[PDB]
């Protein structure tokens, strides 16, 4: 595409090394966990989830608007960013939601949690509050996995993609050739990233293998009814309904304008009960075109949710 | 020969232009240069308010003079022949989406150089659309069919741009070019080939730069002797 | 270069069978002529057979009498020839500048050496005073119809430009959606496809046109400054 | 352009010669008038009056139908048909109203008679009712000289043309090439000519030279309030008044559709009261694509306009 600077972006540019070097790591499992960690208000804690491509990253500028009423951590989930890979090198959703929750027990959280979720990041905070539930103060979601694909309508031009992914090009369009990061990613983002900014993505998957298997192995499981892997659409149908049902829950759904999905989501997304709605600027990573917006919404219904 | 209208072949055309896709006032500009009867021209493209621009950056491009055309002199140029004073258009484009943007130019003369100045605003983009979801490679070549009209040449073509699904999206493109000098020899009918591209490929940028050539020319067949039309 | 592959012997008519309605009035005209698959050239006799004589200009009808007669290069591949075998069509949608619109809707096939042609035309909104209903055409303009894939189809759009007997023009906005019923194998890439439609010579003679229709596909000549995109 | 013949009319065609066979002739000041005459029913007379390119032949087929009731008398105006040629060479309006009225005189017409016209025919009607007032039974006119003409908006396209025929290059238009006959003339009819009916219109002006001057002059005549002979607009601005007050005279206007002129003159036609209007599917020369439509449409408004032995005809 082409793209032009948000030119007042670098006056408060935060690479890749200031991001990773205010991460602190722990072991899971046979690996780990690199992750952020506002660490202070710890009264409450606030997860934030990153999807395909990105990695904890994502969430700098959005991040430090309610760093200060709760602890917020921000993961890479397993084979994306600093993390570690993963053990038996499969990355399916469940793999994810494996060292994932693995690490929840380390981080002697809150018994009542908030998670902040994009894309399939939503996904693994879906489908823990539903095997969770007594422990999610509240949800926050954006970009995400609400429900299953039965009609592509409201759906960006992206299948036959699917397919020619779910096909055995995939390996040859991703492991080959970085689709996701080096050709989607800024792609579906409004503004062009600052050189460097572009360059934190970028590295983690530096390079030709199974090393981007994650990239290419998050779209596998996209959760269509036909032809879609069954066990992936059994999870978020299951979360789905409980969803449905989780009048008690506060929510605060985010989409983004244009959007991506935020258009084909936006309908189930009031199907489920207690959502606060809001709009920011921008397409898909919506993090990079309007964080402090998103920040300061994301601020405000905490505050919300922490007034009984 | 082409002194006459106090304009050398070579010439540095600043392009000035302000826009408005949707909801959005966007003040760009680009400055560059180019040839006559090449019909070659490229100019450094800045976006100059309104960064980031919320929609597809190539539907401003045609948006940035035919004076750049090479116009073999068996079929009158009808833009050349517009100088001193320069000319005007104005452009009406609909996409296949059904939204719309009209295109509002002046191509004076202001020390020895092309000082255009483009107007452009659209709307009626629809989100799930190819210009707002920013999915737009850039612009196939076109061919624009020119016939005259009294005063005026109007230009028709369709465009078509690549999508990064290798599928195209089109748009169809009338334009009003009416001179501002009286200009003898109007031309009869015949097309000008484009083909734009862009070509600072990938930078760290700022800006981009498009490279647009421009042939006038008629056809490759030719009538049965017997003719009609 | 094959052929006889096909169903086809390069040696090939066609026979057109129109069916109409303008406006208000239905017609019923006919087509009767041949061109040849590789130089793609082609002229018919068309012929009213119902409806005669025309409220309208005869020449809105003629973009309706195949894209099978078109010369195709090596390096673009021909979705309409290895078409068939047995089941390709299309739909058209045109709008003229004044303001009238065109549907139409085919279906060729093959049975003895070639094809065979069912053609829907059918306008409407067009203006009294518009060059159609005062029959000023004297006839369209060459124009380049660009041909671009979309999945299991081809789309084609061309602006075409009928010469007015004032000499200006009356130009249109076609476009096509050829899909061929049976899948078939290469689908191209995108290009253009030039015609030049002409009427043969029919002085005052009987009361049948003839006109001649041939279309070769190419690509902007204007080649590549390679470091750039699309 | 195109065009088809029309399938069934060949079988009924009636060639120039067949026609001209049926004619009458009489001479009129200095020369004389090619003409035709119903005869029977003389107890009224219906005269209709061709315009530029054309002649009498023009209305053969429309004739049948009212001969009938009325007698019918259909010149050729002067210098165009098989009638004479003018004096002074020159035709002009009120050159074709001179020879025109005075043939009028050499025909024992009933006081009140019944005009149809077409083109500058009607303009003709025009002018002699506007300086005949009592004379006059009823107009049925089409594709009219209707009122002067301000813009040329819902005009067909032929502005420039106008002012090119205005101008030494009419002549070579017209004299040389016969613009009107051989061009303008099947352009605006529907279907397609027969050679020979064809061979009728172009009889006449088939020599190149100063045989054609009346297709040239007329179109010269026309009234454009900017830069038309002034004369002329002040003969049309004049019946045009006339006519918009003209209550006590009945009229018929057949619309043709899409019609040349008649989208640009329906307007002005509605101006004039007790006109019953009609719509016959044709271009400029109407007659030739439907005379048998034409042919009933006259006939029962005559019919209907010759019980002025009683009451009004327009109730109410
Ligand atoms: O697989 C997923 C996750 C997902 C999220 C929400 C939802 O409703 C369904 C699935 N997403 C996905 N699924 C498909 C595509 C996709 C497919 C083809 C294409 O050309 C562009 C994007 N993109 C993405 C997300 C993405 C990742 C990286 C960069 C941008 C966007
Ligand atoms: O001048 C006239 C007479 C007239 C009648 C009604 C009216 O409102 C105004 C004028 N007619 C005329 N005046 C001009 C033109 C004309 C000029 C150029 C052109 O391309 C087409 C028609 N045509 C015509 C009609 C015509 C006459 C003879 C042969 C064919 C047609």
């Amino acid at each position: 595409t082409s793209k032009v600077y948000d030119p007042e972006q670098r006056k408060r540019m935060i690479t890749g090394p200031q991001w990773w070097a205010r991460c602190k790591q722990m072991n899971v499992l046979d690996s780990f966990i690199n992750y952020y960690d506002s660490e202070k208000h710890a009264e409450n804690a606030v997860i934030f989830l990153h999807g395909n491509a990105t990695s904890s990253y994502l969430w700098r500028h959005v991040v430090p608007h309610i760093e200060p009423v709760a602890r917020c951590i921000i993961p890479d989930l397993i084979g994306m960013g600093k993390s570690g890979k993963s053990g038996n090198g499969s990355y399916r959703l469940l793999d994810h939601y494996k060292y994932l929750t693995a690490w929840f027990e380390l981080l002697n959280l809150p018994k009542k949690i908030i998670f902040v979720g994009h894309d399939w990041g939503a996904a693994l905070a879906f489908h823990y509050a539903y095997e969770h539930q007594d422990r999610i103060k509240a949800i926050v979601h954006m970009e995400s996995v609400v429900d299953v694909i039965e009609s592509w309508d409201e759906w960006p031009d992206i299948e036959e993609d699917i397919a020619l992914i779910k096909s055995e090009e995939g390996e040859k369009m991703v492991l080959e050739n970085n689709f996701f990061v080096e050709t989607v990613l800024p792609s579906k983002i409004m503004r062009k990233l600052e050189p460097e900014e572009f360059a934190a993505y970028l590295e983690p998957f530096k390079e030709k293998g199974e090393v981007r298997r994650p990239t290419l192995s998050w779209p596998r499981e996209i959760p269509l009814v036909k032809g879609g892997k069954p066990d992936v659409v059994q999870i978020v149908r299951n979360y789905n309904a409980y969803l449905r049902a989780s009048d008690d829950l506060p929510k605060l759904f985010i989409e983004s304008d244009p959007g991506f999905f935020s258009n084909a989501i936006v309908e189930g997304a009031k199907k489920f009960p207690n959502t606060e709605f809001v709009k920011v600027k921008g397409l898909h990573f919506l993090q990079e075109d309007a964080p402090d917006e998103m920040g300061k919404y994301i601020k405000s219904f905490v505050e919300r949710v922490l007034k009984n | 020969d082409l002194a006459k209208l106090g304009l050398k072949e070579v010439m540095p055309t600043k392009i000035n232009l302000e826009g408005l896709v949707g909801d959005h006032a966007f003040s760009m500009e680009g400055v560059g240069e180019g040839n006559i009867l090449e019909g070659t021209q490229e100019v450094k493209i800045s976006v100059t308010k309104g960064a980031p621009l919320p929609f597809a950056f190539d539907i401003v491009s045609v948006a940035f003079n035919r004076a750049y055309t090479g116009y073999p002199e068996e079929i009158s140029d009808y833009f050349l022949q517009s100088f001193p004073e320069g000319f005007t258009y104005e452009r009406n484009i609909r996409y296949q989406d059904g939204g719309t943007a009209i295109v509002k130019s002046d191509i004076s003369l202001e020390d020895g150089k092309f000082i255009v100045n483009v107007d452009f605003k659209a709307k009626d983009l629809r989100r799930m659309g190819p210009v707002m979801q920013q999915d737009i490679v850039g612009m196939q070549p076109s061919y624009e069919s020119m016939y005259t009209n009294v005063t005026s040449v109007i230009g028709e073509c369709i465009i078509a741009f690549k999508l990064q699904t290798g599928k195209h999206f089109t748009y169809h493109m009338r334009t009003v070019y009416k001179s501002k000098k009286p200009v003898e020899t109007m031309p009869l009918y015949h097309f000008i080939q484009h083909r734009l591209v862009k070509t600072n490929v990938d930078t760290a940028s700022g800006y981009v730069v498009q490279h647009e050539t421009a042939i006038a020319a008629h056809s490759t067949i030719k009538k049965i002797e017997g003719s009609l039309p």
